[PDB]
């Protein structure tokens, strides 16, 4: 049970890494879409002008 | 591994596969117990003889 269990623990650590990399990825997507958002707001403003 | 579809299926491989190593290490550990018990009776047969 200790070999399988240890292997599980290691997989869990790697999963912490992978999930956190996912948070950072989705963060990048968020920021890029903040800028596209600000732009498309701006384009709306020009249509209103 | 390089392909993702191989990344997960890999885990299936090494999962059913790793536990054969440990199935052996189990068996052999038991065999070492069998040795020790065998010896413990053995030196008794020696002393009684």
């Amino acid at each position: 049970i200790s070999n399988r269990l240890s292997n599980q623990i290691s997989g869990l650590n790697v999963a912490t890494r992978n999930a956190n990399d996912g948070i950072s990825l989705a963060q990048t997507a968020e920021g890029a879409l903040q800028q596209s958002t600000n732009i498309l707001q701006r384009i709306r403003d020009l249509a209103l002008q | 591994i390089s392909t993702a579809d191989g990344a997960q299926n890999a885990i299936a491989v090494v999962d059913n596969a790793l536990a054969a190593i440990d199935a052996q290490r189990a068996d052999l550990g038991a065999v070492q117990n069998r040795f020790k018990n065998t010896i413990d009776n053995l030196t008794n047969i020696s002393e009684n003889a």
